[PDB]
């Protein structure tokens, strides 16, 4: 545990005001505000000193440091539960290779089979109780079963409420493996409402944070379900929108790192499921599939889910600008009069450019037809999206079989890769067959010799040698 | 769901055993024809006295002053406009009341009132607002009465002007101060007019102004001085201060002034 | 206040039957605490009911919090 709280400041960098110019707007009785205006009658902690120019307009990359980060560590939430969450506030711009290793060797996570990016509106909000706990028990199926992390916003509010809410109810059960589900939060360290008691250099392992809804301004505070805590900083204490630009490329660069078992070896998937949303979550969509990441949505509660669940059988150009206006106005109804007419031609051509691939893009249905349950729909959606993917050749079917082999479930396996249209042949099963036999999964080496591999032609020489 | 007023049609007048004519939703109006319409002409017993009408009998001659104009000491004249006069009796201008007569209040026509309300935003133990899902919250000072099981908004009748503040407030703030805020009564107005009461008969009921003095800051200024000017325990059993929400419990017809008030700054319901 | 929210649960409570509490009180918008409940569980306690036990711990109550020296002493 020393070597961590040695590691950690050495590696890791945080932002700092360093120049006092006073803002014009006063802030809710905070009228001393210099621009960030976050502690002192300046926006600084520093010197305030006139730094040799009395540059106006402070620009942040003129104004604003980096330095070693005070404020790292463990952390446990006053009279709610007992155990401990690791959290950690990294700068704007870190590469994101040193936050993988950290959270693959200090924390100690191993590296995941699936990458859930779950996103939303962040205004809180309801549902219909039958999709609420489908929907909780499927998600809490998936990311048991799979081996997979969730990552989100680790805020209290919306979206990220209720996933915390179905993490709980694990708690709940606690069955088997509690430390299975594991979830990251990633949120700005500018809005934490009652953040000051977690400044503490060199190790705050006992951290108590006490928390308050309603005792707070426009600056929120954390959920509690959560697992770990990314908190990134800018150096403002009232700014929005600072975690996006790092944590798509936190799921950019862990979606190409390579997970090698047995003798297969393979790159992790990654998918995004949405749910009720806003404005900015469909721009969010529509930038995630342009990438090749699939997507789920949710039909049924939703402000903008449930309009690309409804416009998603209609072909491309039988959308109109009427049609869009009249669902925005039926659906919407509150902002919709606040809407322009200069952006509902932006929402046309970004859902237009979503229901084009129809491949990526997947609703749910709930209830109505192919609802079996919601963890069936998701590796369904990962492997339809896989199996559209260019290739020179069949290597595309082998790929999609050491897939569902990394994952432990079989049901996929024989419900809909060996259902037709490979024929296949059963010398291009010895490969995996042999990760199937190394990390003790029997069931795989049954439906193998369903599908008639020979054990007297499987096992050579070599192969035996490798097997000891 | 037509915007009646339905405690004024309430049945069982308050503290007088009588009941008043069955009124349903579609015979409201004088525009309609109702022909079974008798209502009983019911008065208080001490409403033929000194400074209130003496109409309790107005089939006399004896109704003879002013109507829709200030006849002297009694401003008999409505916010909403000209009532019609039947019999030297004034008619309801909203709808009929199933009961005829004086009731317990003052004179014919409207009685004027006042009705004042102190709004002032809510602040957490750092001084930032509180805020509800995406509005605020406001804070608005109130009385309870000892023998009213209600709490209400600390305005009276308007029997004078200026010292209306005083009468309702003689019990509540000051007599010295009581001055000094009538100088700072000048504020901003929500509403006036007609206001449902169950006390209203077809030929008196009530009018109102809805005056909202705000406290913008919530440090000092107006707020320490109007707190330093408790002289509280007169004849009254307790103010404080009250959060502002739909479940307020509060008398029934002041919520419908603060479901107009919040408008006027945005708060929630 | 939030004190009906009280209100409901003790009546919940009084009489024996759990599956209200659990389908409906507990459902959601409330935002209770679990300091908030300590009265209750008290009651829940003296009469031998320990379905609402299970409820409260269930809703996370921690026991180590709970039992303070008075409520100990009230209690025998």
């Amino acid at each position: 545990q020393e070597s961590l709280s040695s590691w950690i400041p050495e590696n890791i960098k945080k932002k700092e005001c360093v120049y006092f110019v006073e803002s014009s707007k006063l802030s809710d009785a905070g009228k001393v505000v210099c621009q960030c205006g976050y502690t002192h009658e300046q926006h600084l902690e520093e010197a305030t000193k006139p730094h040799t120019f009395q540059g106006t307009q402070w620009d942040p990359k003129k104004h604003v440091q980096e330095m070693p980060t005070d404020a790292f560590g463990d952390i446990v939430f006053t009279g709610l539960s007992q155990k401990v969450k690791k959290y950690v506030r990294v700068s704007q711009d870190t590469p994101s290779s040193v936050i993988y290793h950290l959270m693959t060797q200090h924390w100690g996570l191993d590296v995941p089979n699936l990458l859930i990016s779950v996103t939303g509106g962040a205004k809180n909000f309801n549902m219909k109780p039958r999709l609420k706990s489908i929907f909780r028990r499927g998600l809490v199926k998936v990311a048991q079963t799979t081996g997979a992390w969730i990552i989100t916003g680790g805020s209290h509010t919306g979206v990220m409420k209720q996933v915390g809410e179905a993490v709980r109810d694990f708690s709940l059960s606690s069955s088997y493996k509690e430390g299975e589900l594991i979830t990251i939060g990633v949120a700005t360290w500018g809005t934490v409402h009652r953040r000051e008691g977690l400044i503490h250099p060199t190790g705050s392992f006992p951290a108590e944070y006490i928390l308050d809804e309603d005792g707070q301004g426009n600056l929120t505070c954390l959920d509690s379900n959560h697992s770990h805590f990314i908190l990134v900083d800018d150096g403002t204490h009232g700014q929005y929108g600072v975690e996006i630009p790092l944590r798509t490329r936190l799921e950019k660069f862990i979606s190409e790192q390579t997970k090698e078992r047995g003798g297969v070896a393979i790159k992790i998937p990654i998918v995004c499921v949405v749910l009720e949303g806003g404005p900015g979550t469909l721009h969010t969509i529509d930038n995630a599939t342009t990438n090749g990441t699939p997507c789920v949505v949710v039909e049924g509660s939703g402000r903008v889910a449930d309009v690309i669940a409804q416009v998603a059988n209609l072909p491309v150009s039988d959308i109109t600008i009427s049609l869009i206006q009249q669902k925005l106005s039926v659906f919407f109804q509150e902002m919709f009069e606040t809407f322009t007419e200069s952006r509902i031609v932006e929402w046309t051509k970004k859902i237009q450019d979503i229901v084009r691939r129809r491949q990526l893009l997947t609703v749910f249905r709930e209830g109505k037809d192919g609802q079996q349950d919601v963890d069936v729909a998701i590796l369904q959606a990962l492997l339809k999206a896989s199996r559209s993917q260019d290739h020179f050749g069949h290597e595309n079917w082998d790929h999609q079989l050491k897939l569902a082999v990394a994952w432990n479930r079989v049901d996929i396996a024989r419900s809909e890769i060996f259902m037709d249209e490979w024929q296949w042949k059963p010398s291009d099963l010895h490969p995996t067959m042999t990760a199937a036999l190394i990390s003790n999964k029997p069931e795989f080496v049954k439906l193998f010799l369903e599908n008639g591999v020979q054990l007297k032609e499987f096992v050579t020489w070599d192969t035996l040698l490798y097997l000891y | 769901g037509d915007s009646y007023h339905v405690n004024a049609r309430h049945l069982l007048y308050p503290n007088c055993p009588v009941t008043r004519f069955p009124v349903p939703n579609e015979k409201v109006p004088w525009e309609t024809e109702f022909l079974i319409y008798d209502p009983p002409f019911y008065t208080a017993e001490r409403k033929d006295a000194a400074a209130m009408d003496p109409m309790g009998d107005t089939l006399e001659p004896l109704s003879t002053i002013q109507y829709n104009v200030v006849d002297g000491l009694r401003d008999r004249r409505s916010f909403h406009g000209p009532y019609t006069v039947q019999a030297g009796l004034p008619l309801n201008p909203m709808g009929r009341t199933g009961l005829r007569g004086r009731g317990s209040l003052s004179c014919f026509g409207p009685n004027h009132t006042l009705y004042p309300m102190v709004t002032r935003w809510r602040r957490n133990e750092d001084g930032a607002i509180c805020r509800k899902s995406i509005k605020k919250m406001l804070e608005v000072l109130v009385v309870k009465l000892p023998l009213s099981e209600h709490w209400a908004l600390p305005g009276g009748s308007r029997e004078p002007g200026e010292m209306l503040p005083r009468k309702l407030k003689r019990i509540l703030r000051q007599e010295h101060w009581p001055s000094f805020e009538n100088l700072l009564k000048c504020g901003m107005e929500v509403y006036k007019g007609y206001m449902d009461d169950p006390r209203n008969t077809d030929n008196a009921w009530i009018e109102t102004v809805a005056v909202s003095v705000h406290f913008q800051d919530q440090n000092d200024v107006e707020l320490n001085r109007l707190n330093s000017n408790l002289h509280a325990c007169d004849s009254g059993a307790s103010i404080r201060w009250q959060v502002v929400d739909r479940r307020i419990p509060l008398y029934a017809n002041h919520k419908t002034l603060l479901q107009k008030a919040a408008a006027e700054f945005g708060a929630h319901y």
